[PDB]
């Protein structure tokens, strides 16, 4: 066969084996027949100009279906009552009833209502009509087709890179410091300067105006004259009727700090000024490393020289250079790991601090948006560990690695594995505990014998930060401290003003209960470091397999010997901590969500009293909160978010499906399907027709993915479904 | 070489036995003497009365085959047992008493296949034989 | 069923705190909790416990003892009975829980 | 007084002995005088009532839902919260884990050390029991006499 | 007492029966004689 | 029809004493859903006196069965023989067991 | 509001991606 | 092992060492300034520093370019220090 091309060991492959693994090594370049680094390095070149087109066409399929089917330009009329429609339904199966119950965005026909913030973010840029989106949407069509020539071109004999242009890591550091990310935020200022702003003040400025309209009243020359502060001048009064030009301002930047008042977003001179500002400094970054010139460091000389004189690091960052620039696998690890972290960060400081307008009233938009990005964001984390994995089974060398950070971190494996077993173990145990000790005296009616415990120390940050809701006088709750006079004439005004009204979620206020869910997150967080650390660690060779790097990454297993070798593979670590992460990131969501439903809803001091009792979550925020969401359709009607519970069920189903995989293995439905093959061999009328390919069970390891993607499938549509569907029905 | 006229261990049938696939690609058979008429497990399933004389058996696997050779050596004292390979074009090949003396003991003629010269310890590593044909041996 | 059967009928016995039949209400929750824990011995292997394991002993072995019954985890047969000894605990626990709460408060 | 309100002056926890009483009082309305469900209702009235006095005088510290909350940050007027009971923690378990390893070692220099850990030698275990009351000083001192912790070239390890 | 039956008592099952039936009953009555110790008393 | 069956109570310790609920008749207990109120009357008891004599009944035939395990493993254990007789032992059971059984019930 | 014309252009330039998408699917494909 | 060579910047030299300082090729262009040049470099940056950053520490909307600059300086001595250190100790 001819099917996976790029391995004969598949090819010839006389089962649906080959099918399934065709399929799930397409995209492992490296293993692939006759793979060299050129060509694998190009491919990977040309599929990342594919994935940039992509991610161009699905914003624009996004702009373009709110442009047809929105109600964009009736939206930013009254953003607050306006439901944003995403786009329109057309589903041959849908009953007049249903066509009916989705025909609630004031639009004549049935339609979903987005979740995405995808309007607010817009009218916050400067799009007001439908227009706008449409040109916008032309635009990423074009660029979408530009890189995918761009793609094809340097794949071209001619336009085929080179390995030392690849590996080249001062060139592309300086560009993507300078220019990727520095002049990028520096045109984003501007465009905050030449659109945003004066659209937020109710004056239009396009492609026809821009080149005739003034940002600023003084134009640059406060900019070439040194006279900076003229650019502050006049904020926007507290006043503004944002899109319009009552209560505007002329600043173009500032640092009011805190939120608008009407929009209850950050103020958009701030974010300008902001965008400006890192503009500047991610440009000097970029002048760091050594080029075609004299000037600049070499990430390799820097790597050598920084080892500590006490020898506690021995070689200190010796040989760094060499496998992080010859191991894909390590960049790659690297890359997920800290665009986690800053996704996390996204949804954290989106949601403490949001910088659309009206996207705070928008309740179901923001917890929509913080599951999202928390979720992306855990499954980036896994990928990093999986990828730091891979590195150490396949890119990682030893004699190259001669005591160094790396050799060092496998010398004492050990110690780290049991320490952050230890902690797990501590965290589990004492959360649970408390937990349970809640739960018992709660139970037998004695809820003051329950262990709270205030987050003093949260708390004591928050008021560092200016809160006065605890009684700390520290550093900005303090009116005669240092920090306080330090910036009490930028931005301790408004931000004072932000952090010390409830009608935000900056600094929620905390309690025992968020202390017990923060320590939760705490043992998630361990626990799946600790599988992932120790498959990574564990993944060239173990005691029970001394010799596991020979056997790869993903192997099923190492047989019944031994004692029994079942999931002794890095991948086996993956996929168990996919479990755990999935289950912390439930957490976290759990937490968020019924926080703030409950703010919401003004019953704060129901979280803060039933969050101290496992039953409490179990009550007050899964069974009280599922009560519209399972009535979206019941024997008396149904109404828009029977979508929403078809989905609750459907998530439901595929999770249990997942189990199937998961605790059912190989040998018993290989003994079954070689049954069914004999009576389909053996039924008259039936024995007409044959397979071509042997149908046999999946593999073990074919198996374990399968079972954990049903598994995440039901995970995510179960919880997106309740978010969403609970947000929307509550308010 | 293999006498396709020896008789058969009288079975009374099953669905455990060869399929199409073994008229396609490979089907097995085993010969072997038997001094009395004894029941025996066919590795497929069931049970069957071997003859006294010789009996010729014809399987799907090459491990069924082996597992009914196990049976006739250890429950019974069997151990003529011989096995073969038939390909459709009838290219019949010998398996089992491959050199005439069984594996577990050795003989003089074999050649060492797949031997290596050290302890598994001192394998390279997939960095080391990387982007190289080199072998981690 | 999830409505008018599951989430209908378990008022009765989450609701159960601070009566005689919070008793119920505890041992829903533990069997949920048993019933949940079984997942880890189910969608599980044995190479990776024993790995821990290793790492564990080489912490035990470092203060210069460790038992002379060497810990190995569990036979891959005893962990997947383990598993459904759990799993079948905590999913019967949970409908005791369920049905004799539900039932004594309405008869 | 940190963040909060001590708790024998706040109306909500005021508010939970009354709720609580008077429950029990409700469930003690429906039993004579004198009988056994009678005086168990009126000795759990007496219990609750003693607790939230108890609690109240303890100078515990208590929110707006009412019920006493901990600060465990290290404070000395809330030692008794965590610190001093985590005191008598570590006591009790560093007795544990001391006696423990002792026997472990015990059991190591014997003619069958699995059958000294399956079925016990319980005269030693009790010997070891009693010794684990000064396991702080007795555990630095084999820290310091090098008894404790092993040397790394010899503690197996897997490969690289 | 037989020997034997002394080194069956002396079994690992046992004696940990045997001690945390006790462990228990030492917190039962710590807890009987004194109820409602959130706190160490100070 | 008034008061709920118990036949458990619990101590005051942690408490615990709340699951000593109004079950009825002047009694604070476990409510219990095993029928054997039910049992009870059938049989015609109407006195913790004759629960009594059923528990001691109990009690001895208990202790005849631990000797008879005792004494048909140690001293007088039957043969091989002794246990192949399927038609004697059906006989037996069907004829003595259930028969003399459901006689004695009927009686 | 937005015209069929509009759209048609929309049309015109997805297939003008489509087939460039083709193109660099094939490049990759050897 | 059939990895392509690594592609390094020019006249990039080896900077690891083992001995008690550096080789002052870790100083780049500085590799040549003396180790007395280092001290009274990092001091006069240190005050200059601290007094533009006392000189801006309540800053106001119109802070003085100059002062931003020297305030500069203060992290500027700690480089400047710890290279006069490594002098020091390669013989300057
Ligand atoms: C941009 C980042 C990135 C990149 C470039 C790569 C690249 C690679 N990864 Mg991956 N990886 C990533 C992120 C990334 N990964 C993340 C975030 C994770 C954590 C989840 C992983 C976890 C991971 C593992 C554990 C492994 C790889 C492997 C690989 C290599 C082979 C890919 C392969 O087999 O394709 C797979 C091809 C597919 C078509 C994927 C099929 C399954 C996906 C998930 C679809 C399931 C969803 C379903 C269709 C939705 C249904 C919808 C419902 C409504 C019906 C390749 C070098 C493998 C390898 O070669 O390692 C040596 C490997 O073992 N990766
Ligand atoms: C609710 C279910 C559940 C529970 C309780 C645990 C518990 C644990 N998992 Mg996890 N795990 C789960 C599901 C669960 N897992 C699932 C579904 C998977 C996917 C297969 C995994 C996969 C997994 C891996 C791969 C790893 C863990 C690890 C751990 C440990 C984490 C540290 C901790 O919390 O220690 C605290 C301990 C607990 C919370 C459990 C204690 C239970 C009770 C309260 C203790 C008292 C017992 C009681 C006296 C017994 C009386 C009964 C008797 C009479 C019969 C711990 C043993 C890690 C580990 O072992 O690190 C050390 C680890 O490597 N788990
Ligand atoms: C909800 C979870 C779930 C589901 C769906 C199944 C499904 C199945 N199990 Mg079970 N199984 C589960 C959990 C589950 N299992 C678990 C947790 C375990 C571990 C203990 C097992 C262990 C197990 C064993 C050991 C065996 C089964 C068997 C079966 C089969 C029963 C008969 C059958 O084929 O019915 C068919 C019906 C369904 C699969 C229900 C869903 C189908 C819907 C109604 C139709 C949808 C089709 C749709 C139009 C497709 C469109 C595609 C595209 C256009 C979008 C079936 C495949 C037995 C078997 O295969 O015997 C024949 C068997 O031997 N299971
Ligand atoms: C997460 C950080 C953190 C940490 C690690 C600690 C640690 C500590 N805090 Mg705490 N604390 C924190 C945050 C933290 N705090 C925060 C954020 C706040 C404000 C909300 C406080 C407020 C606070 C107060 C008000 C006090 C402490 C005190 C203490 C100390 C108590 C024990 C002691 O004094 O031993 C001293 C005893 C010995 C060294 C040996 C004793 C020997 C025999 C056995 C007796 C301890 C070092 C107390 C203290 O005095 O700290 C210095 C104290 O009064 N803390
Ligand atoms: C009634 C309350 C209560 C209960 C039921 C438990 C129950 C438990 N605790 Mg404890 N704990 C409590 C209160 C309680 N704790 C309090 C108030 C504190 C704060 C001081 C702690 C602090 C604490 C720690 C620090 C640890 C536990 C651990 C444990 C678990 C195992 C203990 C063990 O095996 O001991 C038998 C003893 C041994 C096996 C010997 C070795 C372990 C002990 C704890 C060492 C003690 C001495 C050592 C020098 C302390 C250094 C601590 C430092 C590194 C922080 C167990 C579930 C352990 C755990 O979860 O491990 C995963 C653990 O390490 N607890
Ligand atoms: C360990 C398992 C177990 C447990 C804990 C219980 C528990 C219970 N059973 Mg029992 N039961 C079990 C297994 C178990 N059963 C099995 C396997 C069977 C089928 C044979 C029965 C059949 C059964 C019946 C028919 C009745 C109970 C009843 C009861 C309850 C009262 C207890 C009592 O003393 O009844 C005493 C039992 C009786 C007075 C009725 C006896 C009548 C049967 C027909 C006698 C059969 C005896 C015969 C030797 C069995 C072998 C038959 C075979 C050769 C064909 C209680 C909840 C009673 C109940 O629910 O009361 C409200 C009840 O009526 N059970
Ligand atoms: C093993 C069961 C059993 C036993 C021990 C007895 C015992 C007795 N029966 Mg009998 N009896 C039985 C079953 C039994 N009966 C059954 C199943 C029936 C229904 C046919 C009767 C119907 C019956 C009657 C009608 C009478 C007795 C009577 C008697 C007494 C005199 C004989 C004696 C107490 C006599 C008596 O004095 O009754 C109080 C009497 O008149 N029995
Ligand atoms: C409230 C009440 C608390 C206040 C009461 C204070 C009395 C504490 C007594 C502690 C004690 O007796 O330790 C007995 C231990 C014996 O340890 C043993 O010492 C042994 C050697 S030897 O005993 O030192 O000869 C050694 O092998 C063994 O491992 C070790 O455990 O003595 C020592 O080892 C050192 C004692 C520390 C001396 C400084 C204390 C100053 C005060
Ligand atoms: C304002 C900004 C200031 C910078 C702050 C950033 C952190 C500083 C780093 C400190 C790390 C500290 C640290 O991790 O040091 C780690 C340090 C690493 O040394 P190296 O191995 O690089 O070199 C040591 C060799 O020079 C000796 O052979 O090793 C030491 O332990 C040596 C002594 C450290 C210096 C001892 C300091 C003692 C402090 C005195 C007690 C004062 C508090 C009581 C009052
Ligand atoms: C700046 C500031 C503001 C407010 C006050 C505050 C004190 C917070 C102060 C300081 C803040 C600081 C110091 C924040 C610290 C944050 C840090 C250190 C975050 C780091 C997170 C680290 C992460 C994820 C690491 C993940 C690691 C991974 C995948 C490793 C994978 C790998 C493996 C397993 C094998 C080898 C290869 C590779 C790729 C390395
Ligand atoms: C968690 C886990 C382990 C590790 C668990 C182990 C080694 C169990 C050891 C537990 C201790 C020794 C039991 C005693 C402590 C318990 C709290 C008491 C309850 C147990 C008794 C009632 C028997 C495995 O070894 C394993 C093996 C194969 C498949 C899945 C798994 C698996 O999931
Ligand atoms: S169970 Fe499946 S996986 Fe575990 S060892 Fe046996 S074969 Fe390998």
């Amino acid at each position: 066969t001819k099917f996976p091309k790029f391995s004969q060991a598949l090819a010839q492959d006389p089962a649906t084996r080959r099918i399934w693994y065709g399929l799930a090594t397409a995209h492992d370049f490296e293993s692939h027949d006759g793979m060299t680094e050129e060509n694998l390095y190009q491919k990977i070149f040309a599929s990342h100009f594919g994935h940039l087109a992509i991610i161009f066409l699905w914003t624009s399929g996004n702009l373009f279906h709110v442009a047809w089917q929105g109600n964009f330009e009736q939206w930013v009329l009254n953003p607050l009552k306006v439901k944003p429609v995403a786009h329109a339904i057309w589903d041959p199966h849908f009953g007049q009833p249903a066509v009916k119950a989705f025909t609630k965005g004031g639009v004549f026909y049935p339609v979903n209502i987005a979740t995405s913030g995808v309007y607010h973010w817009w009218y916050t840029i400067g799009m007001r009509t439908n227009n706008d989106l449409y040109a916008g949407s032309l635009f990423l069509l074009f660029l979408s087709g530009v890189f995918l020539f761009a793609g094809w071109l340097h794949l071209q004999p001619k336009f085929r890179p080179g390995l030392s242009w690849f590996k080249n890591n001062e060139s592309r550091l300086n560009h993507h410091l300078s220019g990727l990310f520095g002049f990028s935020s520096l045109a984003w200022a501007g465009h905050l300067i030449h659109i945003a702003i004066p659209e937020a003040r109710g004056q239009h400025v396009g492609w026809d105006n821009f080149t005739k309209t003034l940002p600023h009243p003084a134009g640059l020359t406060p900019f070439f004259t040194g006279n900076w502060s003229l650019y502050a001048d006049n904020p926007d009064t507290a006043n503004h009727i944002f899109g319009t030009s009552e209560g505007s301002g002329s600043a173009i930047l500032t640092f009011l700090g805190g939120f608008h008042p009407q929009t209850q977003a950050l103020w958009l001179t701030d974010i300008a000024h902001h965008h400006l500002a890192i503009g500047v400094v991610f440009i000097f970054a970029g002048h760091m490393y050594r080029t075609n010139w004299g000037i600049g460091h070499s990430l390799k000389e820097i790597l050598d020289a920084h080892r500590p004189p006490g020898g506690r690091l021995g070689a200190g960052h010796k040989g760094l250079f060499e496998t992080i620039t010859n191991s894909l696998h390590f960049q790659l690890g690297l890359a997920l790991a800290s665009i986690g972290v800053i996704t996390s960060l996204v949804a954290q400081h989106m949601y403490a601090l949001p910088a659309y307008a009206f996207i705070a009233k928008d309740y179901t938009t923001q917890a929509a948006l913080y599951t999202h990005h928390q979720y992306i964001a855990g499954f980036l984390m896994v990928g990093a560990f999986a990828h730091g994995a891979i590195f150490f089974v396949r890119d990682y060398d030893p004699e190259q690695n001669k005591n160094n950070v790396l050799a060092r971190m496998l010398e004492h494996k050990e110690a780290i594995i049991s320490h952050l077993s230890w902690v797990s173990l501590f965290l589990g145990f004492h959360t649970l505990g408390l937990y349970i000790h809640n739960d018992v005296v709660v139970a037998f009616g004695t809820p003051e014998k329950q262990i709270l415990v205030e987050p003093v120390f949260a708390q004591w940050i928050q008021a560092s930060s200016g809160k006065a809701l605890y009684g700390f006088d520290v550093l900005l709750s303090s009116s005669n401290s240092v920090a306080t006079n330090a910036s009490n004439n930028i931005w301790l005004p408004g931000w004072l003003d932000a952090i010390n009204s409830g009608k935000n979620s900056l600094f929620l206020p905390i309690g025992p209960g968020d202390f017990l869910v923060h320590h939760a997150i705490a043992l998630g967080l361990h626990t799946t470091a600790l599988i992932l650390v120790k498959g990574a660690l564990d993944a060239r060779g173990s005691k029970l397999m001394p010799d596991k790097k020979d056997f790869g990454y993903s192997f099923p297993c190492d047989g019944p010997g031994r004692g029994g070798t079942c999931d002794i593979s890095a991948w086996d670590a993956f996929y168990l901590s996919m479990f755990w992460m999935l289950n912390t990131i439930g957490w976290v969501t759990f937490y968020w969500h019924w926080k703030h439903v409950t703010i919401w809803q003004g019953n704060a001091g129901q979280f803060n009293e039933s969050s101290t009792y496992i039953m409490g979550w179990l009550r007050d925020y899964l069974w009280l909160n599922s009560s519209p969401l399972i009535n979206g359709y019941n024997p008396f009607g149904m109404n828009s978010l029977a979508v929403w519970a078809w989905m609750f069920l459907f998530g439901h189903l595929i999770w249990a499906t997942g189990f199937m995989f998961l605790i059912s293995w190989r040998g018993y439905w290989q003994e079954l399907i070689e049954t069914l093959a004999w009576a389909h061999e053996r039924t008259p009328l039936a024995n007409l027709v044959r397979w071509k390919d042997k149908p046999v069970a999946l593999s073990i390891v074919q198996a374990r993915l399968v079972g954990l993607i049903h598994f995440t499938v039901g995970y995510v549509f179960t919880y997106a479904a309740f978010v969403i569907a609970s947000t929307t029905g509550k308010f | 070489t293999l006498n396709l006229q020896i008789p058969s261990p009288t079975f009374e049938g099953s669905t455990g036995g060869w399929l199409r696939a073994a008229e396609v690609e490979e089907k097995y058979a085993i010969t072997w003497t038997s001094g009395k008429e004894q029941v025996f497990e066919m590795p497929t399933g069931g049970a069957a009365i071997m003859r006294k004389g010789e009996n010729l058996l014809y399987l799907a696997r090459k491990e069924q085959c082996l597992a009914l050779g196990t049976q006739l050596k250890t429950g019974f004292k069997i151990t003529d047992y011989k096995i073969y390979r038939i390909f459709p074009s009838g290219e019949v090949q010998y398996l089992h008493p491959k050199d005439g003396v069984f594996p577990e003991k050795v003989n003089a003629g074999r050649i060492g296949v797949g031997n290596v010269s050290h302890s598994i310890g001192k394998n390279l590593n997939p960095s080391q034989i990387k982007f190289t044909n080199k072998s981690f041996n | 069923w999830l409505r008018d059967f599951l989430w209908a009928q378990a008022s009765q016995v989450i609701q159960s705190y601070g009566s005689s039949l919070s008793a119920y209400g505890l041992i829903f929750l533990g069997a949920h909790f048993i019933w949940a824990f079984s997942l880890m011995f189910l969608f599980s292997g044995r190479g990776y416990w024993q790995e821990l394991i290793e790492s564990v002993v080489w912490a035990h072995n470092k203060l210069n003892f460790a038992p002379a019954i060497q810990p190995r985890a569990l036979s891959i047969t005893q962990g997947r009975a383990v598993g459904l000894a759990h799993y079948l605990l905590g999913g019967i626990g949970t409908t005791w829980a369920f049905f004799l709460a539900r039932i004594i408060s309405v008869g | 007084v940190a963040g909060l309100t001590p708790c024998k002056d706040s109306k909500d926890f005021q508010r939970r002995l009354d709720g609580s009483v008077k429950k029990l009082k409700t469930r003690l309305a429906k039993y004579e005088k004198g009988t056994p469900p009678a005086l168990a209702l009126e000795k759990q009235i007496e219990r609750t009532q003693a607790r939230f006095e108890r609690y109240g005088k303890a100078g515990l510290l208590c929110g707006t839902d009412g019920l006493p909350h901990l600060i465990t940050d290290g404070r000395w007027s809330h030692s008794g919260e965590f610190v001093i009971p985590g005191l008598f923690f570590l006591y009790i378990a560093g007795w544990i884990g001391w006696v423990g390893r002792s026997y472990v070692l015990f059991a190591r220099e014997s003619d069958k050390p699995t059958e000294k850990e399956i079925i016990l030698d319980v005269p030693a275990a009790l010997s070891f029991v009693s010794t684990g009351f000064i396991w702080p000083v007795s555990a630095f001192k084999e820290f310091t006499s090098g008894n404790l912790i092993a040397d790394e070239s010899e503690i197996t390890v897997s490969p690289r | 007492m037989d020997s034997n039956f002394l080194k069956y008592l002396s079994t690992a099952p046992v004696l940990l029966t045997v001690w945390l039936s006790f462990t228990a009953g030492l917190v039962i009555e710590a807890n009987r004689f004194f109820p409602d110790m959130l706190y160490f008393p100070m | 029809t008034a008061v709920k069956p118990s036949a458990q109570v619990v101590w005051p310790i942690v408490g615990q004493e709340v699951l000593n609920g109004d079950v009825g008749g002047g009694f604070q207990g476990v409510q219990i859903t095993s029928g054997f109120f039910q049992i009870w009357r059938a049989s015609g008891i109407t006195s913790e006196v004759e629960l009594y004599w059923c528990a001691l009944a109990g009690l001895l035939m208990s202790g005849l069965m631990i000797f008879a395990g005792w004494f048909h493993y140690h001293k007088a254990a039957p043969k091989l023989e002794w246990f192949q007789n399927a038609e004697s032992m059906l006989n037996h059971h069907l004829s003595g067991l259930l028969g003399l059984g459901c006689l004695s019930w009927a009686g | 509001m937005i015209s069929d014309t509009q759209i048609f252009v929309a049309l015109i330039l997805a297939l003008v991606s489509l087939v460039l998408a083709i193109r660099l699917g094939t490049a990759l494909y050897q | 092992a059939g990895y392509s060579p690594v592609p390094s910047p020019d006249n990039t030299k080896e900077t690891y060492w083992e001995t008690k300082a550096p080789s002052s090729q870790v100083l780049g262009i500085g590799k040549d300034v003396s180790s007395g040049n280092y001290i009274v470099a990092s001091v006069v940056a240190a005050v200059v520093g601290a007094a533009c950053t006392g000189q801006c520490i309540p800053l106001t909307v119109s802070p003085n370019p100059v002062f931003i600059l020297g305030s500069f300086l203060l992290p500027y001595s700690w480089a400047l220090h710890v290279a006069a250190w490594i002098q020091r100790n390669n013989g300057k």
